[PDB]
């Protein structure tokens, strides 16, 4: 929509979003099996992290 | 994952229970002309707004 | 006193225990009745023998 709306500058202008665009994020995959194997509590993990 | 056997085995949720996209409650079944259907019963706030 | 408290919260409670063949049922069920488990206590004597 934002691309097609910039091709009609004769009856429409300044077509833009108001929010924000996608940003990089950091995913931490908590392997559950290894967490149980090593004998750590998942609650401990999430609590420490947060 | 539910538990890990010292054998080295693995006990998944699918191995003890059916996983199924169901409903919250199964008490309510609606039929239009016999044919299975759903619907919306609309009440009226005390203070119509006719 | 903690042991007493917990013993009260354990032996004097009202638990939800579903129904005998509630919804959903297998096809052809002819019996549907609610199930009673632990109910509240009602007298001095009842708390007496906790």
């Amino acid at each position: 929509l934002l691309a097609e709306a910039a091709k009609h500058p004769d009856m429409l202008t300044s077509v833009r979003p108001n929010g924000l665009e996608d940003t990089p994020q950091f995913k931490i995959d908590i392997d559950q099996e290894k967490a149980q194997a090593l004998g750590v509590s998942i609650n401990d993990i999430n609590t420490t992290l947060g | 994952l539910l538990k890990v056997n010292q054998d080295g085995s693995r006990v998944l949720l699918r191995d003890v229970a059916k996983i199924e996209l169901g409903g919250e409650n199964y008490d309510i079944i609606a039929e239009f002309n016999g044919q299975p259907a759903s619907g919306l019963g609309i009440k009226l706030a005390t203070g119509a707004n006719a | 006193p903690v042991d007493v408290i917990t013993a009260i919260k354990a032996q004097n409670a009202q638990v939800a225990a579903g129904q005998l063949g509630g919804t959903p049922p297998v096809k052809g069920q002819q019996l549907n009745a609610s199930i009673i488990a632990q109910t509240r206590l009602t007298s001095t004597e009842e708390f007496g023998k906790i």
